[PDB]
């Protein structure tokens, strides 16, 4: 399965969560920024590796990082 | 002189030893 | 360490030797068709028969009484065919006398039905192997020209 | 999962055809393998180096053996400017008669390849004169590869 | 007669005086037990989407340009065109290239329609809905027919190359080996020469001399003569069918899968022109309809290049040439097509190597510009592969260092230099590839047929 | 390396033939390289087999064409990229799973397109093999038909 | 579980479920529409969404979320639930897992795979030689 | 295609061995190895 | 109504069409020896192999390198036998890799034992079919005289 | 038994088809259908 890590430069704009096509990320409470929320990736088993979440991230550098790894049925996006 | 049949057979039989030696090396490198 | 008790059992009448218990010999023997796991008995028999019937006719073809004639391949074939007939009679008689007792739910070659399937497979494969060896030996001029490309 | 590849469980659990392909391209990257320590890394590189040396030795042995067996080394000594060095014979059953006649060259009776390695000139400059010298070179490299 | 039938045909549609048809009524009328509601909704589709009209009109204009190319050579409609071999070759080749480009563009705007102007509410159980609902069957069967055609045409060619190199000419697919005679084309050729007194009684001559007749000899040269079709023509016709089928496969895969796929279920939200959806799902580069147009451009290039190569060699070998005063035809390449156009080596030797002698010996003469454009078009085609084989990440990282060197000398521009986008890199590569290859063939063709024809 | 070996071979063809003026006159423009080196010296390699028979250069003609084929097959992997081929393979998987008498046979590994790095490598390997085999065929046959 | 719902009026497509559904896993999306309307299936084509409760079986989670994102959400249907169904028949609720959409911050959620540093404050590959350590390790 | 070299019957058998029999055996054994669904 | 969801399932990846679902095609496919109910796998393989082996040697007989010679049927038969040997090897290797998992109480052809029976039946049927095709081709003079009444 | 009429090989195949193959097929299919012991 792919690995999705959220770094503490996350400003809680929720844009990575909205861009995820497979519902990997969610917004959880976190007192580390003004928005009061951080991205989380509890469902990286459903991560396909598309990196739409990194594309949506406005921080420099990325507060969300996808590391592509071992490939499963789910991560390779197979309908068969 | 041109090679004889026995020299070709001897070359085959002698090269049969690096066969098992390469097989043993590949088996030990697989482990 | 090289020679040890067979399967770790000191009192079994065997020694675990690199002829008898090494990995290469074990996988080669266990993947012979009589031991290859998952096979139906008839396919085990077919492969065993092919391998045996292919080489049986050869001794008579090159060394039999018809070897110095026009019909050496035919004599070797007739000899191999009837020797396979005796071999199959031996196999079916062994199956008839050896499994009139109860049946094991494990290996199929230790039951009467599985041994009869093995016997049928052996007969078919051995007659096929004997005939294909005869056919190649008789048409050896054609095979020879094919491998040299004389027909091109 | 599967057994193949033994060195990578990440590829071993891959249910696609990629499991084969990536394994072939990650078989010699020993540092990325599972359970690899530095000691086993250096020892495996050592053993692979010897296996490669033996492959090199068998390759030179093959060139020498085919020149001694199917080549024209001695006839090439007697006329090095106008004889063509023969690499090995040709056995292609799909040949027609015209290709058999065309590749029957360099004074041979059967189809042969004309050697362009320059091995004949190198062996002629370093003292080899008969097919026996080439044959002894072949067997000596055949046991040197065994030593490797 | 064209005028009369076209003024007639401009009276079928109802406009202002209650006479004619509403085309909606025609379309919605036409439906069947296989195709659901049939053509209901296609009137709204074709009256609201400019792209749905551009697709059809580009496809028909490309097909008609191809028709024009294949019609103006065998019946040259202008005086002393048939004996103007440069003009014949150039006009055929030009209209084929324009036709292939416009056909690819029709496929492009079909995909654009599907991603942008497809409304499923209009297209409920009509022909459009149901082709979307079995696109997998369509594309898989087109895939199979493409593989079948590729093997049983090009594999025949390399079988012939191998048999010839073996010294086995009797084992070849040739007129002297294993014959593949194009019997159906031959009988249709027969039917057109038995028609100027038969099935077209009120007519003096046939439609064209290509179907049969005798060598029209205007000036010293052949105007047109019967074009015999044999094993070689069978082979190259099936090569054309294969290349057309693969071009259709790519373009129809782009059109039918522009909205969604099993891999990407939301391609409509991504759009027509997008590079990928990331290295995930194994890697999703070139899923867009734009990228299928990008690949179909190369395959159109392959198809049209083989078509014009077939035309050039077949005309120079079996049609064009010089008629002697006694009345024998000395063809330009002397009929090498029937025995050399059956191997790839024959195409490389007797067409590409042999007929490019004029385009490379052109230096110092009036055709030297054609040799210069031959070399320059080789250059542009090879320039394309830098854009085609690379990606923009490398170029951005390199532009970073050149930006550093500009920043040291206080000359880094305010408009930030960036590598071209992924789609733009593909577009530049395919544009230079098409330009380079097409201009290479153009310079070759014109130098050959002007120096010799 | 192609530039290196093209230069070496053309200069040495001029030197071995004694016609050094061929190189020393036509290597200054690039039409000389295409005409007087590539077009000329292919002439006997290309006629390795023909409609009239076969020479001993027939294997070099076949390998010349073979190398052109491998080199162009690499262009497929280098130009067309993955998601097209994955979408094609999904339709092929559908066609296999819905075809009678082939439903009995199932793949053990799920068919997928080549990875991005993988097909970069495969296209590069085809490009390299075609490059090397084409130039080797040309070099040996153009230097073996004369001397 | 026991996922209920009328299927939408769909003529079927060659792009639907395959043997992975009956052997490995499939997915379902359930929702409620107020009306018979038209939407586009991810397996291509137009479908008629029924009054009340609709249930759709799809082959991937991404197809269920694509239908939810491009069809249900613009039509103001935000009650959809996505399930994973195993070949035996066991059913796991997936997308609105806590009942709150993941784009909305919800108490009780714990941060998973968060890193308490910036990205290039990750260690070097060289220092993280033979061990289980990855440079993105917490 | 029958050389004057020593033991000329050896390509006759060895070319089908190295070209057909050995690739069939190696391909089959590697097929049985790479598709073993063991632990 | 001709084209509908396959088995009434609108979400299945198939379309019930008069090619994929019509009764003539359905019963013809179901009554093929692969799908025919009540056939043990050995007879399925026998019939399948008979049909495949019978037509397999034809391409080499009329098109192979020996087609312009006295031994055309011979070369066709040899090539067909070798191709059938590779086909039987492919079937048996598929059965070894595919069914090493546990067994189903459903189809016998999705079982290692059943696929092995099918493989053996395929081998015997295919070798037999290739040989009888060669035999009829090699004695086409005799067959032709039989139908022409040249022996009456 | 060989006529001057066109395609004279056609009786050679068709008489065994109409008299052996088609009858065996028809009786076998009808025997399966009339002995079909379903409802
Ligand atoms: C008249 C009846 C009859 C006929 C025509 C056959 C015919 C045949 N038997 Mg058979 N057999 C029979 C009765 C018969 N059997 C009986 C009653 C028994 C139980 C004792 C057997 C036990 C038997 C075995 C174990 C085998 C055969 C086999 C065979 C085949 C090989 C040829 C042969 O053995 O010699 C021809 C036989 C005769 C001319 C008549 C002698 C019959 C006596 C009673 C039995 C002798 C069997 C002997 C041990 C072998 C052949 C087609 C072999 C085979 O290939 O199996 C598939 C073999 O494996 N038979
Ligand atoms: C002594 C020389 C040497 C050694 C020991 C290595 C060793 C290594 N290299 Mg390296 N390399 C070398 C030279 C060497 N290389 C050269 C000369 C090049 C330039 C081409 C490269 C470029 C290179 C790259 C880019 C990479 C490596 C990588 C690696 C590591 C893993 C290799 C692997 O598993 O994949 C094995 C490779 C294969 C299985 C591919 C086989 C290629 C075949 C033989 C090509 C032949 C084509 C075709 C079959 C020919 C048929 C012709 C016929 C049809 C006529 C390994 C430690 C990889 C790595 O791990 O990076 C971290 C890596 O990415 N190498
Ligand atoms: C259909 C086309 C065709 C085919 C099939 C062949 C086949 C052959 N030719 Mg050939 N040839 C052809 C066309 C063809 N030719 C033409 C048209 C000509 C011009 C007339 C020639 C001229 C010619 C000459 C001059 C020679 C041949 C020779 C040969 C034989 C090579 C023996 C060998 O070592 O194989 C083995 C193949 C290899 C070692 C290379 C394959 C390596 C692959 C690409 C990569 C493998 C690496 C990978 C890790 C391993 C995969 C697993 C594997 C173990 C299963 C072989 C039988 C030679 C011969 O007669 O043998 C002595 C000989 O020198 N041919
Ligand atoms: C010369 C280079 C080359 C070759 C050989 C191919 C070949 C192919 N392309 Mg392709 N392509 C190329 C360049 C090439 N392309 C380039 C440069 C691009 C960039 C835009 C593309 C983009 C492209 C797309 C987008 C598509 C293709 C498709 C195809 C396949 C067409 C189906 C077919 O013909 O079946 C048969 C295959 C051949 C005729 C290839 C020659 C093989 C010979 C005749 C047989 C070999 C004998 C035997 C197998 C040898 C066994 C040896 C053994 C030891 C391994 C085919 C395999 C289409 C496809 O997938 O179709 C279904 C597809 O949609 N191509
Ligand atoms: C390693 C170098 C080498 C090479 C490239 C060749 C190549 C060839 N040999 Mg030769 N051979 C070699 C070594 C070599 N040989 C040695 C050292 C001997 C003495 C035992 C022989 C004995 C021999 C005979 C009797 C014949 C050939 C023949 C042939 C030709 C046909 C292919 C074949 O049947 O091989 C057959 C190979 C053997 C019979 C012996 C194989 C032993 C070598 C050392 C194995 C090398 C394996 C290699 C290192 C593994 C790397 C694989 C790679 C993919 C990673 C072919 C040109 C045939 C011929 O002459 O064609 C006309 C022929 O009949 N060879
Ligand atoms: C020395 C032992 C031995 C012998 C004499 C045979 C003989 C035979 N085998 Mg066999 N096989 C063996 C060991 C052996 N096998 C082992 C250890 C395995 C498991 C890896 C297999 C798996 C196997 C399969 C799947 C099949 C055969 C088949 C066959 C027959 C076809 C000819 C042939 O394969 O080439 C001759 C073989 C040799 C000269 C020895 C090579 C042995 C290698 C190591 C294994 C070959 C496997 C490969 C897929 C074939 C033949 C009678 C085919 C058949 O039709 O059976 C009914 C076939 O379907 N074998
Ligand atoms: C219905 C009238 C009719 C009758 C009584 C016959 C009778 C005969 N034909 Mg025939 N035939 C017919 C129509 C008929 N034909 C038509 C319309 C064609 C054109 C396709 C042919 C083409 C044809 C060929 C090529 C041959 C014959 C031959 C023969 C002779 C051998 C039997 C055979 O193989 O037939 C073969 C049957 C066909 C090829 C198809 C027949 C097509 C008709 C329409 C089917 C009739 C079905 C019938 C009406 C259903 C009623 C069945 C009843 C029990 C309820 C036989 C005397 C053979 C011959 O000449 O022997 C010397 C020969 O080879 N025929
Ligand atoms: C094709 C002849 C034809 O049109 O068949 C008939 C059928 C459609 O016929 P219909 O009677 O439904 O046509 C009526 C309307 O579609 C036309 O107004 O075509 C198909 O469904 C596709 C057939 C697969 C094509 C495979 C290639
Ligand atoms: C490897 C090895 C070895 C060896 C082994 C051997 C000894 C071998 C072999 C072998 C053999 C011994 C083989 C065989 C075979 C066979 C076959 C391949 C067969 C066949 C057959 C057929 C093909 C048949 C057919 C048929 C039928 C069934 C019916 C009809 C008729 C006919 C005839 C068609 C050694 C010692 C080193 C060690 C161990 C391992
Ligand atoms: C070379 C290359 C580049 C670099 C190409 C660039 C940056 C194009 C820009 C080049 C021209 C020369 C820029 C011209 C700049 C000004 C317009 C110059 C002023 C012109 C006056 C002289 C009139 C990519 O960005 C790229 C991206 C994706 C895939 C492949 C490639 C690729 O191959
Ligand atoms: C054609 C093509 C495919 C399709 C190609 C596939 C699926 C490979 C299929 C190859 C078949 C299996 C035959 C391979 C034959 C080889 C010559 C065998 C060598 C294998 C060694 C291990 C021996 C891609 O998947 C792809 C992915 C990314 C970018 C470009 C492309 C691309 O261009
Ligand atoms: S897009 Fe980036 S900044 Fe916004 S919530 Fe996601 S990780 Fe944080
Ligand atoms: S890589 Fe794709 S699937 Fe994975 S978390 Fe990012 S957007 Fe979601
Ligand atoms: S290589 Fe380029 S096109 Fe392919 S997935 Fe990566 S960014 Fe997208
Ligand atoms: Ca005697
Ligand atoms: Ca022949």
């Amino acid at each position: 399965a792919h690995t999705v890590k959220i770094y503490d430069t996350c400003i809680g704009c929720t844009q990575c969560v909205r861009a995820c096509p497979t519902d990997v990320l969610e917004m959880v409470p976190w007192d580390g920024c003004k928005a009061g929320q951080i991205a989380s990736s509890p469902r990286t088993e459903d991560c396909v590796g598309c990196k739409r979440c990194e594309t949506a991230c406005p921080t420099d550098f990325l507060s969300i990082r996808v590391y592509l790894g071992a490939e499963t049925t789910r991560s390779m996006g197979l309908a068969y | 002189m041109a090679l004889t049949d026995t020299q070709v057979y001897i070359a085959l039989v002698i090269a049969l030893l690096p066969a098992v030696l390469a097989f043993r090396l590949s088996a030990e490198l697989y482990k | 360490e090289l020679v040890k008790p067979y399967n770790g059992d000191p009192f079994a009448g065997h020694l675990s030797t690199p002829i008898s218990d090494s990995g290469l010999v074990k996988t080669f023997i266990s993947n012979l068709p009589a031991y290859r796991q998952g096979l139906s008995p008839i396919l085990r028999g077919l492969e065993v028969g092919m391998a045996h019937g292919y080489f049986l006719i050869g001794p008579w073809v090159k060394l039999g009484p018809l070897r110095d004639s026009d019909v050496a391949n035919l004599g070797g074939l007739i000899s191999g065919i009837t020797l396979i007939l005796l071999a199959t009679a031996c196999l079916a008689a062994y199956g008839l006398v050896s499994f009139q007792k109860a049946s094991s739910s494990g290996d199929a070659l230790k039951t009467g039905e599985g041994w009869s399937q093995f016997t049928a497979g052996f007969f078919v494969g051995a007659m096929g192997g004997a005939f294909v060896a005869f056919f190649l030996l008789e048409n050896f001029a054609v095979v020879d020209g094919i491998m040299k490309g004389l027909f091109n | 999962a599967t057994k193949f590849p033994k060195f990578s469980q990440d590829l071993a659990q891959d249910p696609t055809t990629r499991r084969i392909w990536y394994a072939i391209a990650t078989a010699h990257d020993f540092e990325s393998h599972d359970g690899m320590t530095e000691e086993n890394l250096y020892q495996k590189i050592f053993a692979s180096h010897f296996g490669h040396l033996a492959i090199i030795f068998l390759w030179v042995s093959g060139s020498l053996f085919h020149v001694a067996w199917q080549g024209n080394f001695e006839q090439w000594i007697q006329d090095p400017l106008n004889t063509r060095p023969i690499a090995h014979a040709i056995w292609d059953p799909q040949f027609g008669k015209a290709a058999v006649d065309a590749f029957t060259q360099a004074g041979a009776s059967s189809p042969v390849d004309i050697a362009y390695s320059g091995v004949y000139h190198w062996w002629y400059t370093i003292g080899m004169r008969t097919n026996g010298d080439l044959y002894q070179g072949a067997i000596f490299l055949l046991v040197l590869a065994s030593l490797a | 007669a064209i005028a009369v039938l076209f003024i007639i045909a401009g009276h079928m549609y109802r406009t202002n005086w209650g006479i004619g048809h509403s085309l909606k009524e025609i379309l919605e009328a036409h439906k069947g037990p296989f195709t659901g509601t049939g053509h209901k909704g296609l009137y709204e589709v074709l009256t609201t989407s400019w792209h749905a009209q551009l697709a059809i009109n580009l496809a028909m204009m490309g097909s008609l340009s191809i028709i024009v190319a294949q019609h103006m050579y065998a019946m040259p409609p202008y005086p002393y065109l048939a004996t103007d071999y440069p003009t014949q070759l150039s006009l055929f080749t030009h209209h084929m290239w324009i036709g292939g480009f416009l056909i690819v563009g029709g496929a492009a705007h079909g995909a654009i329609f599907f991603v942008r102007d497809y409304d499923p509410a209009v297209n409920q159980n009509n022909v459009l809905d149901r082709v979307l609902r079995h696109r997998d069957a369509i594309i898989s069967h087109l895939n199979w027919v493409c593989i079948f055609l590729g093997f049983h045409s090009f594999g025949l060619y390399v079988h012939n190359d191998t048999m010839r190199a073996f010294g086995r000419p009797q084992d070849m697919f040739s007129d002297t080996g294993i014959q593949l005679q194009p019997v159906f084309a031959q009988w249709v050729q027969h039917l057109h020469t038995l028609a100027p007194g038969g099935t077209a009684p009120n007519a003096a001559a046939t439609a064209s001399v290509a179907f049969g007749g005798d060598v029209v000899a205007v000036g010293g040269k052949v105007a047109m003569m019967p074009i015999a079709l044999g094993t070689a023509d069978f082979l190259v016709h099936h090569i054309h069918a294969f290349t057309i089928h693969v071009t259709v496969l790519i373009l129809l895969k782009g059109v039918l899968f522009a909205r969604s796929s099993r891999l990407i279920p939301d391609k409509a939200n991504l759009g027509f022109r997008f590079p990928c959806d990331g290295p995930g799902r194994g890697g999703t580069c070139q899923v867009s309809g734009w990228d299928h147009v990008f690949l179909g451009l190369f395959w159109m290039y392959n198809c049209i290049s083989v078509v014009i190569f077939h035309f050039s060699w077949k005309m120079q070998s079996d049609v064009w040439g010089t008629v002697a005063p006694d009345g024998t035809v000395s063809h330009i390449t002397g009929g090498n097509f029937a025995q050399s156009a059956i191997t790839i080596n024959g195409w490389l030797r007797d067409f590409l190597w042999a007929q490019a002698s004029q385009v490379i010996g052109s230096y110092g003469s009036a055709l030297s510009a054609y040799g210069l454009l031959f070399l320059g078009a080789h250059f542009v085609w090879a320039f394309s592969l830098m854009f085609l084989f690379s990606g923009r990440g490398y170029w951005q990282e390199l532009i970073e260092s050149i930006v550093w060197a500009h920043n040291k000398l206080k000359v880094a521009p305010a408009i930030q230099p960036r590598a071209l986008s992924i789609i733009q890199g593909r577009a530049v590569g395919v544009a230079h590839y098409l330009l380079g290859g097409i201009a290479t063939t153009w310079a070759f063709f014109l130098a050959r047929i002007i120096s010799v024809g | 390396i192609g530039w290196v070996t093209f230069y070496w071979h053309w200069k040495h063809l001029g030197v071995w033939e004694g016609n050094v003026a061929q190189f020393n006159e036509n290597s200054t423009y690039l039409m000389g390289w295409l005409r007087d080196y590539l077009w000329l010296n292919s002439s006997q390699l290309i006629n390795g087999y023909n409609p009239f028979g076969t020479n001993n250069l027939s294997v070099w003609a076949w390998m010349f064409l073979f190398g052109h084929l491998v080199w162009a097959t690499g262009f497929m992997f280098l130009i067309s990229w993955r998601g097209y081929w994955q979408e094609l393979i999904e339709t092929l998987v559908w066609a296999h799973e819905r075809t009678p008498l082939a439903n009995l046979v199932r793949w053990k590994d799920k068919p997928v397109a080549l990875s991005i790095v993988q097909a970069r490598l495969v296209g590069l390997a085809h490009f390299s093999v075609g490059y090397v085999l084409t130039y080797a065929a040309f070099l040996i046959a153009s230097t073996a038909s004369k001397y | 579980t026991t996922l209920t719902g009328q299927p939408p009026l769909y003529g079927g497509s060659t792009g639907g479920l395959l043997s992975k559904a009956d052997i490995e896993e499939k997915y379902a999306i359930t929702w409620t529409s107020p009306k018979e309307q038209v939407f586009e299936m991810p397996t291509a084509g137009a479908a008629v969404m029924r009054e009340g409760e609709n249930l759709v079986y799809l082959a991937r989670k991404e197809q269920c979320l694509a239908l939810a994102a491009q069809q249900l959400r613009p039509r103001k249907i935000n009650d959809y639930k996505i399930y994973r169904i195993f070949p035996d028949g066991e059913t796991v609720l997936l997308h609105p897992k806590d009942g709150v959409f993941p784009e909305k911050v919800n108490q009780g959620r714990e941060a998973v795979n968060t890193v308490p540093r910036s990205i290039g404050q990750n260690p070097n590959p060289a220092q993280l030689k033979f061990s289980g350590k990855k440079p993105y390790d917490p | 295609m029958m050389g004057s070299y020593a033991a000329s019957f050896l390509p006759w058998i060895f070319i089908p061995v190295v070209c057909w029999l050995m690739p069939v055996v190696v391909m089959g054994l590697l097929f049985l190895y790479i598709e073993g669904d063991a632990q």
